[PDB]
């Protein structure tokens, strides 16, 4: 039904129910309630509708003040129909944020204070607080600061010196001056020029900016025109620029449309823990249960497994065990984890669950007492492991259902003890320096580190100091060989590394890995990292985001660092929201990712305005993609695609769906959909297609997919795009089109729509001969270039075609088909649907891959062009060579994937798939001499498939 | 000397056509605990769902309990300077509206205790879930450590590649 029953509770204690309309906003709801409540007891005692304001409980369970009162009852959402008065007064700024939050993150802010965890408390209490400091801080400084922080430059990675005219003109006035302009012009330039054309006094080119209108992408800074995306675009195509002279004042006004709201080693004896009860166990009755415990320090073992003795299967199993390890308590390491697993044995493997804990907490002191440790299932995988040591440290969030092991750590000492502080650690780290002039050993470490083993292990510890000196990109390798069991040596190698120099960005990937989990070495890799320029940082912000899942902490150095980049440019803040928004469904990470974003969302204001639009945009969708999901099931897809017409009609549809920056590129701007052109892919989850427009610009279009699993086209997409700048780079541009893939939620995510295009298989499919049809790539690029363009889109083609050749076959990715791989009308081949990558699909190595009919394209329609097929061999080698000179690049961010619990990235070989096929295992030359051969191999195949095909 | 080898050894073909089985039934075993996982990682949402809609009832009773701690207080004032000056038919209306708001607090905490027995019931869902994958888990387990020495087995006999993978398949 349209209307709902309605509960009012006034502010003299009168109750007042009655129906009113889904629809209605909530000020038409407030002047309903004042006309009916006249006619009920005690009215004459209410002050005015505007003096009080609605409240209810939203569906996280949190009261709600209404502020905004220009929203319909059906997108409040309350929980039950229920709207209390309230006065209006009471800080109403922080009320409103704080509510803002809890409806954006998913998670109700409230969940964070129910945990009564200090640590959740102290890093909401200095996060927020360093947020809302650099937030105000913004606000204060100049509108080109300003401008840069909303609207960082997107620039090109860079010759042509040429002439090109360009369309501009001012705000507000219809009127349009095109002039001529050179390419090599920095902005101002234009915009000095663009003042002689008004005056021919007024105003000065320093307090103004061109707009890319259309878009909210501007144009400034010392760089040139031909460097700008939009006239590097524009120049390629062909088509003249479009912009816009907008003044300071101007951006000022966007700049102020809302404000941020205002402000030891003296305990010998051995290491040991009471098992005192399970809980809440599920398992086979004539089994019987064992606990294996064993500490560690990342991957690596600190001492032998100790376990429990064989108590009977039940609901609640008892033990009450000491259980004594072979390391003291001095010896333990700041990063040291006591892991559990509960296993069911047969008396005479089955892994049940797990859980981890840190042994010293987050101010430094080692834990004492009771602890009730929530289990996480044991998920059985290829190497079974007794423990998981790689897992979370934050407990089971379902405290409700879950399993649990009961333990108390005891009490070692009188007053508590911490872990030393930094003065103390170069105290004995410092002494105990020795053996110096070694020269037999410095073929042997030189020989070792051109390339571990356990005699090689103890040379490099021993030659530390000389490791320091001459091998410093050597400190990972070093790290490991460091024994973590003894706090002697943890000590001196923690004094080296106050002292180690800086490495390259590269160097401190590969230390940000859960190998590496000590305080010190994230710090000194983030030390590293902050060098990183944002487009470097942009590249590089899914591994990151990744790397946080193992940390041990909530406030640390990493996320500090995410945050610190996030609120210095807002495009690095909207995309850190949706890679953590899009896990908060995912219990492990759900607390973790929830403060941060709190966080982000408080120093934000500005873009959290935004990003509430995307939520309810595609909020929506889900409903109507739920819809068309099930009217598929009924009836036809033609009636189906009016029907879904019919929903994206309403009020509460249309105005949700309508004028939002798009989540895959905030600078981009959805306007008016055009309902005509929605639809959905016949696709076994049947994804949404949804087609805008704008005036300004210029047409845009998305599909909202739900469902399926789009991290993984992510990653590929990612590295696609991350390729195309390392090849754009070397001054190779092969002609790329790495669409925008964004998961926002559970399941559920953004595609960007490649304009005029269509897939290989649907092109072939008109010229059909039925058992030559060949030439029907070749024919399709005829009508979409006549004459002289041809030639270029052929160039496309081939330049297009090289690249996501060489990308597949390093990537690993398979059932490459007519059905999964596209051309544009501008001749560019490109590749969708990356379900599969590394081999994965059965796991054998994807062959280098020519197809005949994108040869014959290639070849211009002759058999035999062999000067334009060796320029197409050359953009193959060339791009490949581009790629393993960049190798350690791909094999660290895949390593940090690892995180992600990927199926198909999820161990050693899965990157070893990477070093076999950039072949980084051999030299240049014989790298090169390997790719010839699997070259010809793929085009000796490419006739034998096409020969088979009827 | 001895080596604890579970594969009897009979022939290429024989051992060969037990690596089929093992796989068959291992992949078989492998699609029902992903499909119990599912119900599982499900069911624990829908669990934290039910969860927080019973913490929204909650609220939302608090807020009808400090609606009738309001109407007690304030009704003081308003009743006793309307037995005299005559309006009793005003204190008639005050009140039926309260018995109005007390009569709506049960219907809600009626919900919320329906609620409260559709969570004790997928709360015994969700458990007897994992006890059927800790049944299940062995199974996969062995089966999985079967099939991997079949493969060696035969890969030590010197069976080639493509042999192996016709009986994968
Ligand atoms: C991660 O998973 C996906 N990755 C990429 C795409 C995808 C698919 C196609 C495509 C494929 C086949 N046919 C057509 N039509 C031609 C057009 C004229 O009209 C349409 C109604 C049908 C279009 C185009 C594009 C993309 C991404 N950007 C595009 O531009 C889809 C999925 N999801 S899926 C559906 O499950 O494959
Ligand atoms: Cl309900």
């Amino acid at each position: 039904n349209q209307s709902v029953v309605v509960d009012f509770l006034l502010p003299t204690g009168v109750y007042l129910n009655f129906p009113v309309s889904r629809n209605a906003n909530l000020s038409t709801i407030k002047q309903l309630l004042w006309h009916r409540a006249q006619y009920e007891p005690l009215f004459h005692m209410l002050s005015g509708p505007e003096a009080y304001v609605f409240t209810c409980i939203n569906q996280t369970a949190e009261q709600q003040e209404l502020e905004d009162e220009q929203r319909r009852l059906c997108d409040v959402q309350p929980f039950l129909p229920v709207l209390r008065l309230v006065a209006r007064e009471g800080d109403r700024v922080k009320k409103l944020i704080n509510s803002q939050i809890s409806l954006l993150i998913g998670k109700g802010l409230h969940e964070f204070d129910s945990l009564c965890d200090p640590e959740v408390n102290d890093f909401r209490a200095k996060m927020c607080q360093f947020c809302e400091e650099a937030a105000a801080r913004r606000q204060q400084l100049g509108w080109e600061a300003w401008l840069q922080y909303s609207f960082p430059l997107q620039l090109e990675p860079s010759l042509p010196n040429r002439a090109l005219l360009v369309n501009v003109k001012f705000e507000g006035s219809e009127e349009s001056f095109t002039f001529q302009v050179s390419t090599k012009d920095v902005p101002l330039a234009l915009m000095a020029c663009a003042l002689r054309k008004k005056a021919t006094l007024v105003e000065q080119p320093e307090d103004y900016t061109l707009q890319v209108n259309g878009r909210h992408e501007y144009l400034y800074g010392s760089y040139p025109l031909c460097q700008f995306q939009y006239i590097c675009s524009c120049l390629h195509s062909g088509l003249t620029p479009h912009l816009t002279m907008v003044h300071s004042s101007s951006i000022l006004a966007m700049r102020d449309e809302q404000s941020n709201p205002a402000p030891l080693w003296s305990l010998e004896q051995p290491f040991r823990i009471e098992l005192i009860q399970g809980s809440k166990v599920n398992a086979d009755e004539r089994m019987k249960l064992v606990v294996q415990a064993g500490l560690f320090h990342g991957n690596e073992m600190l001492c032998k497994t100790v376990s429990s003795s064989e108590v009977s299967v039940c609901s609640e199993p008892v033990w009450k065990q000491r259980l004594e390890f072979d390391i003291n308590i001095c010896d333990l390491p700041r990063m040291a984890r006591l892991c559990f697993a509960l296993y069911a044995v047969i008396e005479k493997d089955c892994p049940i669950a797990w859980a981890n804990l840190m042994l010293f907490d987050y101010k430094d002191q080692l834990k004492t007492g009771e602890r009730c440790l929530y289990m996480w299932p044991s998920v059985p995988d290829e190497k079974g492991e007794l423990l998981n040591p790689t897992g979370t440290v934050r407990s089971n969030p379902n405290t409700d259902s879950a399993a649990a092991l009961l333990i108390c750590l005891p009490e070692v000492a009188p007053h508590p003890v911490y872990y030393p502080a930094l003065e103390k650690i170069l105290e004995l780290g410092r002494h105990s320096e020795c053996v110096h002039v070694t020269e037999e050993e410095q073929l042997q470490l030189r020989e070792i580190l051109e390339r571990l083993y356990e005699h090689e292990k103890d040379l490099v510890w021993k030659l530390r100091h000389e490791v320091q000196e001459h091998f410093p990109e050597a400190l990972a390798r070093l790290l490991l060989v460091t024994k973590w069991n003894k706090h002697e040596d943890v000590a001196q190698m923690l004094y080296l590394l106050c002292s180690w120099p800086e490495l390259p960005v590269l160097s401190a990937l590969e230390l940000l890995d859960f190998s590496f989990p000590d305080c010190h070495v994230g710090s000194f890799a983030i030390k590293s990292l902050r060098k990183l320029t944002d487009d470097e940082l942009f590249q590089y912000l899914l591994q990151l985001v990744q790397v946080l899942k193992y940390e041990s902490y909530l406030d640390c150095e990493l996320t500090k660092f995410l945050l610190d980049r996030a609120l210095a440019n807002r495009k690095i803040g909207h995309f850190l929201f949706w890679h953590l928004r899009s896990e908060m469904h995912v219990p492990s990470v759900a607390l973790r990712f929830g403060l941060i974003l709190e966080a982000y969302c408080r120093g934000s204001t500005h873009h959290m305005k935004v990003l509430m639009k995307q939520g309810e945009a595609l909020s929506k969708l889900k409903a109507l993609n739920d819809f068309v999901k099930l009217s598929s099931q009924k009836t036809p897809k033609p009636q189906t695609k009016e029907l879904m017409h019919l929903c994206m009609r309403q009020e509460a549809y249309l105005e949700a769906l309508s004028h939002l920056q798009s989540p895959l590129d905030p600078s981009t701007l959805l306007a008016e959909v055009c309902v005509e052109q929605c639809t959905f892919m016949d696709s076994k989850m049947k994804p949404l297609w949804i087609m805008y427009s704008n005036e300004e610009a210029g047409s845009v279009g998305i599909i909202f997919k739900n469902g399926d699993d789009l991290r993984q086209d992510m990653l590929t997409l990612q590295m696609i795009q991350l390729m195309d700048v390392l090849w754009k780079q070397e001054g190779l541009d092969l002609r790329m089109t790495p669409y925008g893939c964004l998961p926002t939620g559970d399941r559920t995510g953004l595609i960007e729509v490649v304009l005029r295009s269509d897939t290989i298989a649907n092109i072939q499919l008109n010229k059909s001969n039925m058992a030559f049809n060949k030439d029907a790539l070749l024919n399709w690029l005829k009508s979409k270039n006549p004459g002289e363009a041809l030639d270029r889109a052929i160039e496309e083609f081939t330049l297009s075609c090289a690249g996501y050749c060489v990308a597949t076959y390093v990537l690993g990715i398979g059932d490459r088909h007519s059905d999964n791989i596209m051309i544009r009308e501008s001749g560019q081949l490109f590749h969708i649907d990356f379900g599969h990558f590394l081999g994965n699909f059965n796991r054998e190595r994807v062959p280098f891959i020519l197809t005949y009919d994108f040869v014959h394209v290639i070849q211009q329609g002759k058999t035999n062009n062999s000067e334009k097929f060796e320029r197409f061999r050359g953009y193959c080698e060339r791009a490949y060579t581009i790629l393993r000179r960049h190798g350690l690049l791909f094999l660290h961010l895949f390593a940090l994937m690892r995180a992600a619990g990927l199926p198909e990235l999820s161990c050693s070989k899965d990157i070893q798939y990477l070093k076999d096929s950039l072949a980084l295992g051999k030299t240049e030359e014989e790298a090169l001499k390997h790719f010839r051969v699997k070259f010809n191999e793929a085009l000796r195949e490419s006739w034998k498939t096409k020969v088979n095909w009827l | 000397y001895q080596q604890d080898q579970v594969v009897k050894e009979d022939n290429i073909e024989a051992v060969g056509k037990k690596l089929h089985e093992y796989n068959t039934q291992f992949q078989e075993k492998s699609r029902e605990y992903d499909r119990l996982y599912e119900d599982y990682t499900r069911t624990s949402q829908e669990i934290q769902m039910k969860r927080t809609a019973i913490e929204a009832f909650n609220e939302t009773i608090k807020i009808f309990e400090e609606q009738c701690q309001t109407q007690e207080r304030y009704s003081k004032e308003y009743i006793e300077k309307f037995k005299r000056e005559g309006n009793e038919t005003e204190i008639q209306r005050i009140m039926h509206n309260y018995e109005k708001l007390k009569s709506r607090i049960s219907e809600i905490v009626d919900s919320r205790r329906r609620l409260e027995e559709d969570l004790k019931k997928q709360a015994a869902e969700y458990r007897e879930i994992d006890k059927r994958m800790n049944s299940i888990k062995p199974d996969l387990i062995q089966l999985r450590k079967t099939r991997d020495q079949y493969l060696m087995w035969l890969t030590q006999k010197g069976v080639r590649q493509k042999k192996l993978n016709e009986w994968l398949g």
